[PDB]
């Protein structure tokens, strides 16, 4: 059965660049608004 | 053997991981004031600034800096800037990626030869002569303006009238744009208004997206979270979430997380063999964070303390000993939609 992934609170996030494994942007969403 | 395309992706491999150990450790500084706030930034932005700061540092300013943005396994931490700002800036028709950076000098401050062909080399810095000394704010309109450009209008404002002054001889500036859609994207007619829990107790509307599909995922029981890869066009940048099993804890369900996190284990989960393709369920808000900061005070608490003091050695770019680091201007958007997602920062350096 499918996988729930409920993005309903708080999470890290980031922007990689995949070949060279860079991380071009680095967040936590925490605060709606 | 091709020892030039070895010796230069290890190069990268060395700014990548130093970008990441910095990320970590910034954020985890960040995160001791700001626990309760939205945190977004570029590293990449911050430390391409700092690096091309770096390249003018010696003695104890320069070793502080290699320490804090994690240079010291580089013989040449500028190559490698090099090879990734190309790499990013490689034409292409599929998505939008791209970085600069510029040197805004004070016209009667001489900057040496050397440094102006390193900073050309290494991180396309042209150089621009501006009037700091009696016209400070038409200078800071002029930079705020090619930041604007560079950023596709998100960061029109950069540069604050507290920030350039009189006294300001040198800043040094990278932006980086990025905008690409999703390699599947979402159904706006599944998006709903759903909560979004801030805590155990707390919650607020937010345009929750949905869809069904296959994403790589890593499932980590023991450590009561999992984390997602979503890829952009082509998979050449993907998105990852990390999110905790539920909120467990009195604040953002991040405690644990935040405690334990460490480069080494974002790395190796990130490109773990246990994250594989999955049929997801996936809910994802549709949200946008902006954010601005002078990271002087955070960068002094990491380590870099020098080259913010009159005893700051640049003598890399000049030979009088009279420039230091006043501010460290960084200023970051994003937006994540059905589409996509559209990315952007800029960092100034700014030298008095």
């Amino acid at each position: 059965h499918v996988l729930k992934f409920k993005v309903d609170h708080p999470f890290h996030f980031f922007i990689r660049h995949n070949k060279s494994k860079t991380i071009l942007f680095f967040g936590r969403f925490c605060c709606p608004v | 053997k091709d020892r030039w395309g070895s010796e230069l992706e290890i190069s990268m491999e060395q700014v990548s991981a130093s970008i990441g150990n910095f990320t970590v450790d910034l954020f985890n500084k960040l995160n001791e004031t700001n626990r309760d706030k939205n945190i977004f930034f570029s590293p990449w932005s911050i430390s391409s600034a700092l690096a091309l700061t770096y390249l003018a540092a010696k003695g104890s300013t320069a070793r502080e800096m290699a320490e804090v943005l994690h240079f010291e396994q580089a013989e040449n931490i500028h190559s490698g800037f090099k090879e990734l700002l190309t790499a990013f800036n490689k034409p292409r028709n599929n998505y939008s990626l791209r970085s600069a950076n510029r040197i805004y000098v004070e016209k009667t401050y001489a900057l040496l030869p050397t440094y102006l062909q390193l900073s050309k080399k290494y991180y396309k810095a042209e150089p621009q002569k501006v009037n700091f000394k009696t016209a400070p704010e038409q200078s800071r309109k002029e930079i705020n303006t090619w930041v604007e450009k560079q950023t596709e209008s998100k960061i029109k404002n950069l540069l604050s009238s507290d920030d350039v002054k009189a006294t300001t001889r040198l800043i040094l500036v990278n932006a980086i744009y990025f905008k690409a859609e999703w390699e599947v994207k979402f159904q706006a007619e599944k998006t709903s208004i759903q909560p979004f829990r801030l805590s155990k107790n707390k919650s607020k509307p937010v345009k929750m997206m949905y869809m069904r599909d296959t994403f790589p995922v890593l499932i980590m029981e023991k450590m009561n979270f999992k984390m997602i890869e979503l890829p952009y066009v082509k998979r050449e940048l993907s998105m990852f979430i990390l999110l905790p099993d539920d909120i467990k804890d009195g604040t953002t369900g991040l405690e644990q997380l935040e405690r334990e996190l460490t480069y080494e284990r974002l790395s190796e989960w990130a490109d773990s063999k246990m994250m594989t393709e999955t049929l997801v369920d996936l809910h994802l808000p549709k949200f946008s964070l902006e954010d601005r900061i002078d990271l002087r005070d955070t960068l002094r608490n990491m380590g870099m303390t020098t080259a913010f003091t009159t005893n700051a050695d640049f003598r890399g770019m000049t030979d009088k000993k009279d420039l230091a680091i006043s501010k460290v201007i960084h200023q970051s958007f994003v937006a994540v939609d059905e589409k996509g997602t559209e990315a952007v920062a800029a960092t100034a350096v700014i030298i008095s």
